[PDB]
RNA sequence: GUAUGAGUAGCGAAAGAAGGGUGAGAAUCCCUUCCACCGAAUAUCUAAGGUUUCCUGAGGAAGGCUCGUCCGCUCAGGGUUAGUCGGGACCUAAGCCGAGGCCGAUAGGCGUAGGCGAUGGACAACAGGUAGAGAUUCCUGUACCAGUGCUAAUUGUUUAACCGAUGGGGUGACACAGAAGGAUAGGGAAUCGCACGAAUGGAAAUGUGCGUCCAAGCAGUGAGUGUGAGAAGUAGGCAAAUCCGCUUCUUGCGAAGCAUGAGCUGUGAUGGGGAAGCGGAAGUUCCUGAUUUCACGCUGUCAAGAAAAGCCUCUAGGAAGAGUAGUACUGCCCGUACCGCAAACCGACACAGGUAGAUGAGGAGAGAAUCCUAAGGUGAGCGAGAGAACUCUCGUUAAGGAACUCGGCAAAAUGACCCCGUAACUUCGGGAGAAGGGGUGCUCUAUUAGGGUGCAAGCCCGAGAGAGCCGCAGUGAAUAGGCCCAGGCGACUGUUUAGCAAAAACACAGGUCUCUGCAAAACCGUAAGGUGACGUAUAGGGGCUGACGCCUGCCCGGU
RNA sequence: UACCCAUGUCCAGGAUGAAGGUAAGGUAAUACUUACUGGAGGUCCGAACCCACGCACGUUGAAAAGUGCGGGGAUGAGGUGU
């Protein structure tokens, strides 16, 4: 048994990191709306 | 020649395969050489267009000479090579100069002529010249559409057009496919049959071979499901139960002529294959 | 730049003062400061022949007292060797 | 929130025993001895990932499937040192972003110059010490790379030493398979050294145990592997070139000369390490020998096998300072603890699962198989005692030998090496390890006959035979094809429903019909822009049939 | 997880003996025969590695798909890392 989660930084910043969100519209949406719910870590 | 394969297995029965008896050099002239990358029908957008390819042996661009503008040069024949990315072989070529270049390998090229381009060049395999003065009946290749562009009609191995007649700012030309058509007299040519004639004979025999090319197996449409193709699904095998045979995409298939209609070109055509 | 606020403070352990005969000095930096900045502060400072310097970055511990889990601070150590021709520092 | 099932199921693969110690308390913690398990791993490094789990002093509420004086748990202090190792200040691939630009109700999509981006290219350090925790980093000894200043001679100064491109050129720079070599690592014997020299019949020597060395750099050498030499002349190498390319002449070669090149010798060594009793003796000769290196070197094949920097050279250019020798000094940022086939990673768990790479010894052996072991590591986080039914995993069974059953399902049987022998049919390759049989142990002739190695000493390899000897049994253990006759389907190797179906289904090489003359047809997209293709009818897309052999008949009214 | 792109890496041992080549024959010259050489293959047997054909167990599992004993491929239409 292979697993779904096998772990790497890399392609964890470079997928969910802030500079991808903040490179398009609707990642700027979701960092828009995490900030108004009131999350302590956006993004990540 | 062509070789045949003794039936050692069951996958080298039927096989037979080119001996490269004309292949003089077996290593490339390195300054004339690109790199290329398979896109197995990749699209801009990634997206797979046309199917059937990607996953061959890797291969290099040799960058080929198919304008042939340098006139009153005598360029030497050197070497006969082989290229990976088209039928026909290809021939080195140096100049007076200095200056190298590929050209295609006509029919009874071989090592030691030299080859002319111009005006003032003679009607003999492998010189280059302007329709217009090239006489009526000679076999040609490599022809040219618009001036200045470079060869595009007659490339692949063992092809061969002819020059069938003149009408002032025109030339009939004989295609290769049976078609009758009118190409500019400024528009330039090669004298010649294409090199490797041999090459419709050769049995692949295995599919691995197929594989090292870069062809990927082809599904037929009547072993699908309803939601992928116009002929999948039913009991059992299946006939063809439609009016007529059917592309993946509708629009059928056999028989159908898919040529636009309202063509800028028709007036040049003067008698289809 | 102002080199009382690129050295901290000194260093004052068993592993510290083991070393300490064989003038090695060990102190805090800042977490900017560059090995040349160090030394050049502390030959200003202690007016001493600095031969070389060591640096090494420490993370911050995971601490708690119920409910309250947080990070202490981030160190930056220095191991500063003077030449055999120069007068030590005290530490004491 | 609390019951019933109920003191019930379970306590997660495995060998422990006793004697001392600590403690309020011991099967479970520490020490000693014996026993047992892994050993192409359950050993040693090292990426990813984890993120303090590392070390020391205290602790026993909760966690640990029991106990605990213990712990990867709780508390408090500590612990990670780099010019040379891996990554930046060096280079580029796939891909991504993209000034102007093209396209588009808005939002935006695409894309040129340019730039990011290793899983690849280039690049200067080795051997020991380190008793709580780091080591190519600290320390000791000996080095190398780039740069700077200070001294001392030398040379050159605008017919101009010297430097030299963001430009040209060469190299860098490359697939797969096969075979024969050189060398070294490793392994094994003698020799040499130190110690022991003995409990139960024998042995003071043909006895027993342990060891039997050492870098980078510097100076030499070198198995080899590639390899034309000189001189003229220039429609080319965006300008120029003394450099490259092209042509013509002279001179001829497994001979030298040039490049590379494993390794070896001296120094480094007045140093370090090393068996026993803080010191430290000996470190020679021979045999075997790589999956490593020379080296993608050679040969062969077709499916025809990255880019840029770096390095060298050429001019365009810059030029009054320049190298030389000796000395001292300068060299930034990030990672460095610990686990890492695992109780620290992915699986909710201290989970019988999954996890890239380097090294990976001996006997017998073709072998990384197989059994037993070395270095090294472990005894598995509930026990003891009885030896019922039944269930699971194993071992033997008299006579019969498929009578069982949907079905020889399961189990039993064959199994290594050497020799003899072998059918129908065939697409002439096969079928074929067809079938069916025979021989294997130990002693003597015997350091054989003969081979490998060496100058010799010697060492290693080991067929035939004869005579014998012993067992129920001689590949005496483990590991190691059951076979034959006939038919259906698919030609074959391959692929398929992650988690009920591996097949007669899909694919395939081959056949045929049809579309396409190049801004090709076909496909993605509103378009721009793309794939097709850096291709050109011997090419590209679609439908059906599916190796090979013999063949493929009639109907154009309907669609 | 499916297909693709760029760049790396892995596959103990043993068996068979295609093309071609050399020599001796045989010819007017060839064809052809015999020995030696050579090292092909979606070749053969078989570990690592990949897979999942049969049976048994498990089935409030050690495991939300596994284990044990046999089994198929193992130089390629191969396995695998970033
Ligand atoms: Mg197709
Ligand atoms: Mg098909
Ligand atoms: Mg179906
Ligand atoms: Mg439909
Ligand atoms: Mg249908
Ligand atoms: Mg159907
Ligand atoms: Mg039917
Ligand atoms: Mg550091
Ligand atoms: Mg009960
Ligand atoms: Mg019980
Ligand atoms: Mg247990
Ligand atoms: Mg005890
Ligand atoms: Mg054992
Ligand atoms: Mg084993
Ligand atoms: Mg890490
Ligand atoms: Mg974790
Ligand atoms: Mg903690
Ligand atoms: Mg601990
Ligand atoms: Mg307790
Ligand atoms: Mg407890
Ligand atoms: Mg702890
Ligand atoms: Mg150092
Ligand atoms: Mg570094
Ligand atoms: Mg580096
Ligand atoms: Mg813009
Ligand atoms: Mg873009
Ligand atoms: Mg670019
Ligand atoms: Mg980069
Ligand atoms: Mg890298
Ligand atoms: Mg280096
Ligand atoms: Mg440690
Ligand atoms: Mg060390
Ligand atoms: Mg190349
Ligand atoms: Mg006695
Ligand atoms: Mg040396
Ligand atoms: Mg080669
Ligand atoms: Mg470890
Ligand atoms: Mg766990
Ligand atoms: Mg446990
Ligand atoms: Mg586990
Ligand atoms: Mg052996
Ligand atoms: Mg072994
Ligand atoms: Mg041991
Ligand atoms: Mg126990
Ligand atoms: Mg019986
Ligand atoms: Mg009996
Ligand atoms: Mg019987
Ligand atoms: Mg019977
Ligand atoms: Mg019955
Ligand atoms: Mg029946
Ligand atoms: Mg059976
Ligand atoms: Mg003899
Ligand atoms: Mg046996
Ligand atoms: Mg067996
Ligand atoms: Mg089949
Ligand atoms: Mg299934
Ligand atoms: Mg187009
Ligand atoms: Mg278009
Ligand atoms: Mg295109
Ligand atoms: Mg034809
Ligand atoms: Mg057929
Ligand atoms: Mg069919
Ligand atoms: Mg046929
Ligand atoms: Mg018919
Ligand atoms: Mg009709
Ligand atoms: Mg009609
Ligand atoms: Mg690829
Ligand atoms: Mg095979
Ligand atoms: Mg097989
Ligand atoms: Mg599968
Ligand atoms: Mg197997
Ligand atoms: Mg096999």
């Amino acid at each position: 048994m292979k697993r779904t989660y096998q772990p790497s930084k890399r392609k964890r910043k470079k997928v969910h990191g802030f500079r991808t969100r903040m490179s398009t519209k609707n990642g700027r949406r979701v960092l828009a709306s995490r900030r108004r719910k009131g999350r302590k870590v956006l993004s990540a | 020649a062509i070789k045949k394969y003794k039936p050692t297995t069951n996958g080298r029965r039927h096989m037979t395969s080119s001996d490269f008896a004309e292949i003089t050099t077996s290593t490339p002239e390195k300054s004339l050489l690109r790199p290329l990358k398979k896109k197995a029908g990749r699209n801009n957008q990634g997206k797979l267009t046309v199917r059937h390819h990607g996953g061959g042996h890797k291969r290099q661009y040799r960058v080929i000479d198919f304008k042939r503008n340098k006139d009153g040069i005598p360029g030497r024949v050197a070497t006969i090579e082989y290229d990976p990315n088209r039928s026909a072989n290809i021939a080195l070529i140096n100049y007076a100069d200095g200056e190298k270049r590929y050209i295609i390998a006509a029919k009874g090229l071989e090592v030691g002529q030299t080859i002319y381009s111009g005006a003032e060049a003679d009607i003999k395999v492998g010189n280059a010249l302007e329709l217009k003065d090239i006489p009526v009946g000679t076999v040609i290749h490599n022809i040219e559409m618009k001036p200045g562009k470079g060869g595009q009609l007659v490339r692949s191995a063992g092809t061969s057009a002819q020059v069938l007649g003149k009408e002032g700012k025109y030339v009939l030309i004989r295609l290769n496919s049976g078609e009758v058509r009118m190409i500019l007299a400024t528009c330039r040519a090669t004298i010649g049959q294409v090199g490797n004639e041999q090459h419709e004979l050769i049995n692949i025999g295995k599919a691995g071979r197929s594989r090292w090319m870069g062809k990927r197996p082809t599904v037929r449409g009547s072993v699908m499901n309803p939601n992928d193709h116009p002929h999948g699904g039913g009991e059992g095998k299946a006939p063809i139960g439609r009016k007529s045979p059917m592309s993946p995409w509708g629009k059928p298939t056999l028989g159908y002529k898919t040529r636009k209609k309202n063509n800028n070109s028709d007036k040049f055509i003067v008698r289809r294959r | 730049m102002d080199a009382r606020d690129i050295i901290k403070r000194p260093v004052v352990t068993e592993e510290s003062t083991s070393i300490l005969d064989d003038k090695k000095y060990t102190f805090e930096v800042d977490t900017r400061a560059t090995k040349t900045q160090v030394k050049y502060a502390i030959e200003e400072i202690f007016d001493v022949k600095v031969a070389k310097v060591n640096v090494m970055n420490y993370k911050g511990k995971l601490k708690r007292m119920g409910r309250y889990a947080g990070y202490t601070n981030k160190r930056r150590k220095a191991i500063v060797t003077v030449t055999a021709d120069s007068k030590e520092i005290q530490f004491f």
